[PDB]
């Protein structure tokens, strides 16, 4: 119905999660960091129409996941501290 | 080379085709031994013969009872029949009992001895007395001669033994539909006909 | 059929034949006939 | 990598083997020339690492086993719930929870017997239970017995589906080892579908189902007028009238408006006032969080789709300077081994049935269950008992583990390694702590013993002379009563009314009364630490030292269950592993009896009781301050004043347990003949009547022999904690049933 | 090999199938289709190529049946060909007492459900037979009807003279070809049919009137205005 509060930043902590999950930087399937600091590079399993970037659709769902998970809080919690 | 009972399946080792009725149907490996399969044999065949008689005097006496008769329904009939008879229980079970000790003795012992009562020990019968078969007796149970042939005989054991299931897995449905609609299993047979598309084993409030 | 009713002679026939049988026995003797305490002479 | 691995048809289905009764063992299978026989065939049946060194056909046996385990208790569970569907008062007890007793059992007439079937009020007469299924029947809606029908019958059908899968698994299609060795996919699919989905399908049934018992029931409204569980599931009107915000629907939900739902998914810190227990919308959005949280922690692990993590890096990244390497083969010890992973499995199970009987008492959380003290002395009791059973096993399997399944090529400077390196020191402060536990411990009951015998009782350690108070529990309960005010402004009030100070009363009698500490529970404290202390010593002392000590430097290659190592060095009886768990058995047995005596006694002289308008009167007369100071106080006060319900219960509804009573202590008693005595003294006398039954020739073909060393101390030790629990079962039972 | 397959194919699923069954398309993240399942011999248990193929094939038409069915008599009914008296929902006929039942029937609902699992039971049992022993229900005497249950190299695809009265695998490319097309086509039947049961369950009216409402607010009648 209305998408102007809630929606304004659910969309900001999709759409840099899926930044971290595609632009690199952001542990993926196709990047893997084994001590946080640094991220390995790991062969794909499957294929990906994404332009040479080897984006994959488990990429796309952790990444979304992870970041539901901390969309959804910061916006319940942003509310019980008097914001929003 | 024979109908099966289940189309498709395959019948066991011990059961060729060479008895009586047989169909291959025995999931729980009975009679699997000689000896089980002698005794099952005739136990199936006495069942056959009892569940045989029982509804036949069954839908003899529900018949004439629907047609106007003095005859009781087949459940509570022990009730009613002995209340205006001078015949006492305990001294019409014993009497009951007594004949038949002496009869399935004779009969029992038939079977572990193979041919043995016809020895001139029972007043003196040595002819009759001896079974043919397994289950199948002889000589005296037999007055009109159409056992001594084959070709007819094995035919009309056929048709004894699929009679005879029929019967007991009638007689099973005696019970199941007295208990569930309290009449007379040819009042039900007759409702049934009168509206075959209401009244069923789904319209009866029970077994629902 | 041999094996079953073979295995049906160790432990069953000595403790569910026999007990059963026995207990069934003195169980239903003192359902029917109650509490006897003497030879009732 | 993970997939599904199954071998199709690897074992027969025939009773060909059923014929041969020892035929898992390759000793077995020459027959049984000794009566000793049997007994071998009966302690080696579940011993599947003596049966093969196949880990494959060893994990092939147990994934059978636990399909039939499901099997047995899904048949029990649909027993219980057949009884109170078919010989029970369920509906009359619905209607009357606070003046109707429970029973789910009725005897039949034989030899007497008439008496056990008590008048247990509802028109009904038979076995008070105290088992508290009519409680859980009233917190998840059920009305009448025909869901209770319908749940026996459910669960037959699916305990018939358990006994099924056991036999396909093992005969039909049976997996392999690299199937079982999938413990990351296993904790995945246990963490994120087995407990979250568990908890939410749990929280979906409080949200529609337990509403009759949340908002009808306890309003007055007879059981036969409430709406059907699918009417409120169907009608979203009724259930709108009794929860406005379900009139949103599921629109708060997805639009992140949660707020709305405040009216069933309240954070109430108490007890219901009309019932006793918790409330149900918070038992509901406790569920609710908890399912979220374990879906979210069932992602940890990777698969085979790249993102997670890996265990055995884990492991192996946890390296620290103290330890040497640490933790380098424990994933190759905890993934080849079943009994490493049994006695992990074990020790957390038994401390977790440990917190169940704490939590239940503490905050308890079905309907007019702490009103049923008899239900609540029972529960606990219960859950106690099989929470020590299960550390005692652990312990066990550890032992089992380090003499079998330990290798010493995978274990170079590990974890494992070390402490089994510094065994002697581990052991010797454990075993100073232990002593220093029991003389600070005990020593003060003595000397109040002592000083009240000698007429000197402001000498004593008491509260009226030199206390001791628990001024650290003192200070948490303080911190948990006012906790709500500063640190859970959420929360409406404590999480419990052990430590508040409004006390709660449902039908006259109390349900949760604040509790208070003083001398004797420092004293009864220090008395449950010491004996937990020296049961760990006997276990720990076990495990480490059943590979090889240093009076017998081989004692790994002597097995796990042997008699002793002959008469040398002074003598060496129960020098193995086996040895100590038996030892351990009878301490765990010495330490709850007094976890369950001191539960019973406080509760019934602080807590239990009757509510009047001229303040509370407890079970007992409040002596629990004043008399259990010392050991005469216990076995004056306690002992004999209790049990006085069990002495004189002959002739009454509750004969049965002064039956029990006797009955249990003649077992104790039977323990000892089995104890003390050896084997050479059996073995001569079973000799003599040999000797009768071949003058007669009724000597037995398989030659009549004395139980084995091992097998003595296993029969004494079963008959000892069989007596022992069934005396303060009937106790425990008799004494609250006919008080409480 | 060269077919551009589904998005979420995978490695090991190109490693054990390509472009050789009829629905062949890399879509198995899974790894059920692998042949390291059930590496034995015998019976075995469900998880096998043989056997779900087979389950696919008739999911398919089931669900092609079922489809069809749930929506044809609301679409008659919306027009004037059926009478509005028998043109009801498909969870209001019978199938759920709750949802609602059909009154005016020519027997009793359980009556029917009877009838029902005697004949369903008689053709289900004889298509397991054909699957357990192929080709053997030609050989029992079955009414003289055994000419008709000749069955086929694969169980997916009896044909004979009843089920494939109409001859149309004349040639291999054909009889590819219209596989494909039985494949594809059950597929979506199934997806509808999932559909239908879900639009059910929150709109609470029959799959066509969903349309309907969709197709004259595509915003004010929609999934995420629905739970509402
Ligand atoms: C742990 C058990 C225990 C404890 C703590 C006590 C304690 C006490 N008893 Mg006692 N008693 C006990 C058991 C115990 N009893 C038993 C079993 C009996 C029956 C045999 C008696 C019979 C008894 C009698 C008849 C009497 C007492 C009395 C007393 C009191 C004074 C006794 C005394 O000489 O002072 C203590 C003397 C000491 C030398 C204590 C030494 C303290 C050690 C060194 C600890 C401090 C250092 C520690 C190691 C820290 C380490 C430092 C680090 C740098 C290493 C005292 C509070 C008397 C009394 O009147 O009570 C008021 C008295 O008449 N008791
Ligand atoms: C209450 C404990 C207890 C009990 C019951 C017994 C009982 C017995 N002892 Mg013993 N003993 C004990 C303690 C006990 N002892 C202790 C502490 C010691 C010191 C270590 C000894 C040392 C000892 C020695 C050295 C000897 C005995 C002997 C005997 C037997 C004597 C024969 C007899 O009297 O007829 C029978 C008396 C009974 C009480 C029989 C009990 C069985 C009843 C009928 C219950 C049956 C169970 C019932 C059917 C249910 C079974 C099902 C169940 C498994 C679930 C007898 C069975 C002597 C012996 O061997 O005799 C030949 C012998 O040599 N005892
Ligand atoms: C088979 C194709 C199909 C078609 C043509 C339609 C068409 C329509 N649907 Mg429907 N729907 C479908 C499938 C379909 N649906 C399926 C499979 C489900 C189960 C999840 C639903 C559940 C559903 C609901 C609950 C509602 C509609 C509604 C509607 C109407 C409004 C459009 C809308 O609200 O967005 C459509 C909403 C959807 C959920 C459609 C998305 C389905 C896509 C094609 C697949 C989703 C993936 C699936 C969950 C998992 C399968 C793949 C898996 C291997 C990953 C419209 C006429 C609304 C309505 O009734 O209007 C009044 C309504 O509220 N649909
Ligand atoms: C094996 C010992 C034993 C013996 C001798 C009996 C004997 C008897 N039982 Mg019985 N029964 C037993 C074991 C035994 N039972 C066991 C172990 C069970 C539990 C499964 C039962 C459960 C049982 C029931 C439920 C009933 C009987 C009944 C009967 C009586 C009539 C049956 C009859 O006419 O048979 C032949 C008589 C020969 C003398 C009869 C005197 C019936 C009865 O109560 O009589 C009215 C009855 O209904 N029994
Ligand atoms: C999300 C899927 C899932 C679920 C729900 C379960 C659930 C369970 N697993 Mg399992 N497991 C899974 C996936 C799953 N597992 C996977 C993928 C693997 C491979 C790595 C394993 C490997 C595994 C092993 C090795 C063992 C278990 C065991 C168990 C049982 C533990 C019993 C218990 O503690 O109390 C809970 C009891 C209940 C909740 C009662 C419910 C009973 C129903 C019938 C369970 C049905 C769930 C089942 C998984 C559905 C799919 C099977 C389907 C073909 C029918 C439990 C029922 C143990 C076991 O075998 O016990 C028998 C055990 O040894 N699991
Ligand atoms: C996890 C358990 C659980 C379950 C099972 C339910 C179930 C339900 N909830 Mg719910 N709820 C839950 C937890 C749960 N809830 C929790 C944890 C909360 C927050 C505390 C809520 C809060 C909540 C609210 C506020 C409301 C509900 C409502 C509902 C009802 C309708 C919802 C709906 O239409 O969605 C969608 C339903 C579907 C998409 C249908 C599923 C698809 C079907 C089954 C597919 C089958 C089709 C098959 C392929 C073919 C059919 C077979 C045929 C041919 C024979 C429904 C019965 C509403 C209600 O009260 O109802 C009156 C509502 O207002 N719930
Ligand atoms: C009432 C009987 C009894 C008693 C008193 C003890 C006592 C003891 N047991 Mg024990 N045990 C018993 C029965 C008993 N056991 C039985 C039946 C079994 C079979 C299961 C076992 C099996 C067992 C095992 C396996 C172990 C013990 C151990 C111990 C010691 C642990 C020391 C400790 O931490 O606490 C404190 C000790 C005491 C309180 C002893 C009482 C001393 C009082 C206070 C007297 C005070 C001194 C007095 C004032 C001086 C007297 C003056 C005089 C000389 C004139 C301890 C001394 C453990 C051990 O060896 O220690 C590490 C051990 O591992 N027990
Ligand atoms: C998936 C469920 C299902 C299935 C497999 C069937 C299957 C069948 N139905 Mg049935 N039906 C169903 C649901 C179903 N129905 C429901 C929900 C209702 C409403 C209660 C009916 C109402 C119904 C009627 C009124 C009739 C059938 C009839 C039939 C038979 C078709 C006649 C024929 O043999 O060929 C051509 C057939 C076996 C006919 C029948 O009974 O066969 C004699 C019949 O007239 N059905
Ligand atoms: C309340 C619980 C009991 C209280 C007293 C406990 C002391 C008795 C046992 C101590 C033995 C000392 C030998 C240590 C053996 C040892 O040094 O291990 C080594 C460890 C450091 O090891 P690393 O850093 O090398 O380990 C890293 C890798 O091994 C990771 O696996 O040092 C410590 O354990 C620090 C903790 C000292 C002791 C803390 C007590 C732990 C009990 C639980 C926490 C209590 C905190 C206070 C709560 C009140
Ligand atoms: C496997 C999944 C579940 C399958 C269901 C299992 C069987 C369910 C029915 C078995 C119950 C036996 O039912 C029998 O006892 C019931 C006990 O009150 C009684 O039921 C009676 O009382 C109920 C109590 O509310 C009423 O709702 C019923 O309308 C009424 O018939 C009847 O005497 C009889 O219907
Ligand atoms: C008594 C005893 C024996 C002798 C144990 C024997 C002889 C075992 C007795 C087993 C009996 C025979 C099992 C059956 C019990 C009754 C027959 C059950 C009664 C059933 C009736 C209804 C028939 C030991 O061998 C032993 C060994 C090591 C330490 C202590 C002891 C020990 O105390």
């Amino acid at each position: 119905g209305q998408s102007g509060s809630v929606r304004a930043i659910m969309v900001s902590s999709i759409g840099a999660c899926l930044f971290a999950s595609r632009f690199g930087l952001a542990p993926s399937v196709r990047k893997n960091a084994t001590a946080a600091g640094t991220d390995l590079e790991k062969s794909v399993h499957a294929a990906g129409d994404d332009p040479g970037a080897g984006f994959t659709a488990t990429d796309v769902l952790a990444m979304g996941a992870a970041g539901h998970a901390i969309g959804v809080g910061e916006w319940l919690a942003q509310l019980a501290r008097g914001g929003v | 080379d024979r109908p099966l009972w289940s189309p498709g399946s395959e019948p066991p080792a011990w059961l060729d085709g060479s008895l009586a009725g047989d169909y291959g149907f025995d999931p729980l490996h009975l009679s699997e031994e000689p000896e089980m399969r002698k005794w099952m044999v005739q136990a199936e065949l006495v069942h056959c013969r009892w569940a045989m008689l029982g509804v036949a005097g069954i839908l003899f006496t529900s018949i004439g009872a629907k047609a106007g008769g003095n005859f009781p329904d087949w459940y509570d009939a022990g009730k009613e029949l002995q209340k205006n008879s001078d015949i006492p229980l305990g001294s019409l079970i014993f009497t009951e009992l007594l004949l038949f000790g002496w009869v399935e003795t004779k009969r029992l012992y038939d079977l572990r001895n193979p041919g043995s009562q016809g020895d001139g020990s029972f007043l003196g019968i040595t002819d009759g007395l001896k079974g043919k078969e397994n289950g199948y007796p002889g000589g005296l149970f037999d007055p009109m001669g159409m056992s001594k042939n084959e070709a007819s005989f094995k035919e009309a054991k056929q048709k004894e033994v699929k009679n005879g299931r029929l019967a007991m897995l009638a007689f099973v449905g005696f019970i199941a539909q007295h208990h569930a609609t309290h009449k007379s299993p040819i009042d039900n047979l007759l409702d049934h006909v009168a509206d075959p598309f209401h009244v069923t084993f789904a319209t009866n409030g029970v077994s629902i | 059929m041999k094996d079953f009713t073979t295995y049906l002679s160790t432990a069953p026939v000595v403790g569910l034949g026999w007990a059963i049988f026995t207990s069934g026995l003195l169980i239903e003797i003192n359902r029917f006939f109650p509490d006897p305490l003497v030879f009732s002479f | 990598k993970v997939k599904i691995a199954v071998d199709r048809n690897p074992v027969e289905t025939n009773f060909e083997k059923w014929a041969k009764p020892g035929h898992f063992s390759r000793a077995l299978a020459k027959g049984p020339n000794t009566t000793t026989w049997i007994w071998n065939l009966h302690a080696d049946a579940h011993d599947f690492d003596n049966h093969t060194s196949d880990l494959e056909e060893i994990s092939r046996k147990v994934f059978s086993a636990h399909f039939g385990q499901l099997g047995i208790i899904l048949i029990w569970l649909s027993g219980m719930y057949f009884h109170g569907a078919r010989f029970s008062n369920y509906e009359g007890w619905l209607s009357d929870p606070t003046h109707i007793k429970p029973s789910a059992q009725v005897v039949w007439p034989i030899v007497g017997q008439e008496i056990l079937n008590g008048d247990v009020g509802g028109g009904f007469q038979g076995i008070q239970i105290t088992s508290g299924f009519f409680q859980l029947w009233r917190a998840s809606g059920i009305t009448s017995e025909l869901q209770l029908y319908s749940t026996a019958i459910g669960g037959l059908v699916l305990a018939a589906a358990c006994f099924f899968a056991g036999w396909f698994h093992y005969h039909k299609a049976a997996p392999k080892l690299e199937w079982f060795q999938n413990v990351e996919s296993m904790l995945n699919h246990h963490l994120a579908g087995l407990l979250g989905l568990g908890s939410l399908a749990w929280a979906g049934h409080q949200i529609h189902v337990s509403l009759p018992v949340n908002k009808l029931l306890d309003a007055g409204v007879d059981p036969k007028e409430i709406p059907l569980p699918h009417e409120f599931l169907l009608n979203q009107s009724i259930i709108a009238d009794l929860y406005p915000s379900f009139s949103k629907g599921l629109a708060p939900f997805f639009t992140l408006n949660w707020a709305e739902y405040s009216d069933f998914l309240t954070f109430k810190g108490g007890l219901n006032p009309v019932t006793g227990g918790l409330w149900l919308s918070d038992t509901a959005h406790h569920h609710l969080a908890i399912a979220v949280l374990f879906l979210v922690a069932g992602h940890q692990y990777r698969t085979n789709w790249g993102i997670g993590h890996s265990i055995k890096d884990i492991l192996e990244s946890h390296k620290g300077p103290f330890t040497g390497n640490g933790h380098a083969g424990l994933y190759e010890i905890l993934t080849t081994s079943w009994h490493a992973q049994l006695a992990i499995n074990l020790a957390l199970f038994g401390s977790l049935s440990i917190i169940v009987a704490h939590h239940m008492y503490a905050m308890p959380p079905y309907p007019y269950l702490a009103t049923d003290y008899g239900t609540q002395l029972s529960l606990f009791t219960h859950h106690m008992w099989i929470g020590g059973f299960c550390v005692v096993g652990a312990g066990a399997h550890a032992a089992i583990f380090m003499v079998r399944d330990y290798d010493p090529t995978n274990n170079y400077n590990n974890l494992l390694d070390r402490v089994i390196r510094h065994r002697d020191a581990i052991i010797s402060h454990l075993n100073w702590v232990s002593i220093f536990l029991g003389f600070h411990s005990f020593g003060l009951y003595i000397h109040n013993d002592t000083m009240s015998a000698l007429g000197r009782p402001q000498d004593m350690f008491s509260d009226t002379a030199i206390q001791l108070q628990p001024v650290f529990a003192q200070w948490i309960q303080n911190t948990h009563f006012t906790a709500p005010q500063l640190t859970a402004p959420n929360a409406l009030a404590a999480t419990s009314l052990t430590w508040g100070g409004d006390v709660v009363a449902v039908g006259g009698k109390v349900a949760m009364m604040p509790i208070a500490l003083g001398t004797s529970d420092f004293l009864v404290h220090h008395i449950h630490a010491f004996t937990i202390h020296v049961t760990v010593l006997i276990l720990l002392k076990g495990v480490l030292f059943a590979r090889s000590s240093r009076l017998i430097p081989d004692k790994a290659n002597l097995g796990f269950r042997f008699p002793c190592d002959g008469p040398g060095r002074g003598g060496t009886c129960q020098v193995s592993a086996w040895d100590h768990v038996f030892l351990g058995l009878f301490w765990m047995y010495n330490s709850l009896s007094i976890v369950i005596f001191h539960f019973s006694w406080k509760m019934q002289s602080d807590v239990w009781g009757t509510v009047t308008d001229s303040g509370v009167s407890h079970i007992t007369g409040g002596n629990f301050a004043q008399s259990a100071n010392t050991i005469n106080g216990w076995l004056r006060d306690f002992l004999w004043a209790q049990s006085s319900q069990v002495i004189q219960s002959y002739g009454s509804a509750l004969s049965a347990y002064g039956l029990m009573f006797l009955g249990a202590h003649f077992v104790w008693a039977f323990s000892l003949m089995f104890l003390f005595s050896g084997r050479g003294y059996w073995q001569e006398l079973i000799e003599s009547i040999v000797w009768a039954h071949n003058k007669l020739r009724v000597a037995p073909s398989i030659q009549p022999r004395a139980l084995s060393i091992t097998q003595g101390r296993a029969v004494g030790v079963a008959h000892y904690l069989l007596g022992g629990i069934a005396t303060t079962w009937s106790f425990f039972l008799a004494r609250i049933i006919a008080v409480g | 090999s060269k077919d551009f397959l589904y998005v979420g194919s995978d490695a090991a699923a190109l490693k054990y199938l390509d472009g050789t069954l009829p629905g062949d398309y890399g879509f198995d993240p899974l790894g059920l289709l692998d042949p390291t399942v059930s590496n034995g011999q015998g019976a075995g248990g469900f998880v096998n190529p043989r056997w779900l193929q087979y389950s696919e094939v008739i999911h398919a038409r089931w669900a092609m049946l079922g489809a069809a069915g749930c929506i044809a008599p609301e679409i008659l009914g919306k027009a004037g060909v059926i009478p509005a008296e028998t043109a009801v929902d498909w969870f209001r006929t019978g199938v759920i007492p709750p949802a609602g039942v059909y009154k005016d029937f020519w027997a009793d609902p359980f009556t029917l459900f009877f009838i029902e699992v005697v004949a369903i039971q008689f053709a289900e049992l004889k298509r397991l037979q054909d699957y357990k022993n192929p080709g053997s229900q030609s050989r029992q005497y079955f009414l003289g009807l055994e000419g008709l249950f000749k069955g086929s190299d694969n169980p997916a695809y009896p044909g004979g003279p009843f089920f494939n009265f109409a001859n149309f695998g004349k040639t291999e490319a054909e009889m590819k070809k219209l596989k494909l097309n039985e494949i594809k086509n059950g597929r979506l039947a199934m997806l509808a049919m999932f559909g239908y049961g879900a639009q059910a369950v929150i709109t609470g009216d029959g799959p066509f009137d969903n349309l309907l409402a969709h197709l004259a607010d595509p915003t004010g009648a929609n999934l995420i205005t629905n739970l509402g």
